[PDB]
């Protein structure tokens, strides 16, 4: 197994007005296996970002999602990537982010930009699903199974964005739906979990 | 795709990745009637299938650059310079900030810009399997431009289109259109039109579009115009993606370079 280093070139500064949604791209280096843990640094190691319903880090693509930018977000951001199987971490050149203040931010409707795909699982496996929306105000994320009850042990984590189903049974397969919403509008996304037992 | 109107690789730079965008045959242009050549030998426009209702699998897709409708019916159109038959397959839209006084359109008439322009793109179904292939191969293309003015009452012939535009507000969203009659999206009279040789109005700016621009506008209401500015778009710059309302998604006007613009006679 392995994990190359991030490129040397600098990541150009970004100026974005408060209220807008943005995504900071991790752009992880070549690697194997693909069981990485993603984190983001603020300005320098080992100062890690605060995560909450407004700032989300995807464990599939490593991107940092910020529902709506706030002045307090000012800082430089680096993607910190760890491969547990080889006890190794590499992080990237920093994206300097410079919020542009606004006296009244523009409302944005919840828009889902992290969309889980169909998943196939063996009976017994754990399944994890991610959903997240840009939006101003910060959108609320809700989960449900389409026209069926959720598996009884399913857990919802990371400020609403992550649905985990444990020790998945055949009965758990079906179409799951993510709903995102703020007062300005809503969005939803659906896909299927298949269980092969 | 990988460009933008204003921003990274803005419309003035397109030529760097897409050379054809710099050719002397680019659209859009301004058209003044009295500078056109009245051509009474123009063949009358002929629309086949356009009065029939849309098929159920007709999707509208928010591409982040426009909202694009991929037609399914066997729509056909002939007329203008020749009676060559083309197949209509794609509709796109260009707008500004969605106000009556606003600009937004790409083409202009007598120097006037309109709040919204719809464009119907066509190809030769006999030389190509699709419009995309026709583009890739620099086949003869044909585009009809319909310009809009804000009226008072909602234009019901556009209800299905507008609801569609709403339903793909979110970036990348796709949705099936309710039934609509394509020919009813055109101006009440289509006899008066201009025709000139141009190009696609965004990369790769393919140089082979016969443009038909209609002289009579179509009317829609304010609330109708408004949904276009509720469309969201995500665009990459460097290592970041930025979300914005999609606005002013029109190309700046190009120079005619001695191209001739024909005008139909009525
Ligand atoms: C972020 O990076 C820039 C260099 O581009 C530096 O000038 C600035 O001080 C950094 N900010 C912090 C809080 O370290
Ligand atoms: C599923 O997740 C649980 C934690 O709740 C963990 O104990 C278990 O090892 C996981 N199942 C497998 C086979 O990894």
């Amino acid at each position: 197994g392995y994990l190359d280093p991030f490129p040397p070139e600098e990541r150009p500064e970004v100026r974005v007005k408060e209220g807008k949604g943005m995504v900071l791209l991790c752009d992880p280096p070549y690697h194997f296996p693909d069981d990485l843990s993603y984190r983001w640094l603020l300005n320098e190691f080992p100062v890690f970002i605060t995560m909450d319903k407004r700032r989300f880090v995807s464990q599939t693509n490593g991107n940092l999602y910020i529902a709506n930018v706030e002045a307090s977000d000012k800082g430089n951001y680096s993607c910190f990537v760890s491969s547990p199987s080889i006890t190794k971490s590499v992080f990237s050149k920093f994206i300097p982010l410079i919020p542009i203040p606004e006296r009244t931010t523009k409302p944005y409707p919840a828009d889902i930009v992290v969309q889980f795909k169909d998943v196939y699982a063996l009976m017994g496996q754990n399944v994890t699903l991610e959903c997240f929306a840009l939006g101003n105000p910060v959108p609320d994320i809700r989960w449900r199974k389409v026209l069926e009850p959720m598996p009884s042990t399913a857990e919802i984590s990371t400020s609403g964005a992550v649905l985990k189903i444990f020790n998945i049974q055949l009965e758990d397969e079906g179409i799951y739906e993510c709903e995102a919403e703020n007062i300005r509008g809503k969005d939803k996304h659906q896909a299927r979990i298949y269980v092969q037992a | 795709i990988g460009w933008s109107y204003t921003g990274a690789l803005n419309q003035k730079n397109w030529g760097k990745k897409y050379p054809t965008c710099n050719s002397p045959k680019q659209s859009p242009i301004n058209i003044d009637e009295d500078l056109t050549q009245v051509n009474v030998n123009l063949k009358k426009l002929k629309f086949q299938g356009w009065d029939k209702t849309s098929l159920e699998n007709t999707f509208i897709h928010n591409t982040g650059k426009t909202v694009e409708i991929n037609l399914t019916n066997d729509y056909r159109v002939s007329g203008g310079v020749s009676e060559m038959v083309f197949k209509a397959s794609k509709i796109t839209f260009h707008w500004g900030k969605c106000n009556m006084s606003s600009d937004g359109s790409e083409h202009s008439l007598e120097g006037q810009k309109f709040p919204l322009e719809m464009q119907i793109y066509c190809f030769d179904a006999d030389r190509f399997s699709s419009f995309e292939e026709a583009v890739k191969g620099k086949g003869k293309l044909r585009a009809l431009s319909i310009l809009f003015e804000v009226g008072t009452e909602e234009n019901l012939d556009f209800k299905a289109i507008i609801d569609g535009v709403e339903s793909v507000s979110r970036f990348g969203k796709q949705a099936a259109l309710d039934p609509f009659i394509l020919l009813n999206l055109l101006p009440n009279s289509t006899d008066k039109y201009y025709i000139y040789n141009g190009s696609l109005t965004s990369p790769p700016c393919t140089d082979t579009v016969d443009w038909i621009v209609f002289k009579d506008t179509v009317s829609i209401s304010e609330s109708q115009l408004a949904v276009f500015c509720e469309v969201l778009t995500m665009q990459q710059s460097g290592y970041v993606m930025l979300m914005d309302y999609l606005q002013n998604n029109f190309r700046e006007q190009q120079y005619k370079f001695s191209r001739q613009v024909f005008s139909s006679y009525t």
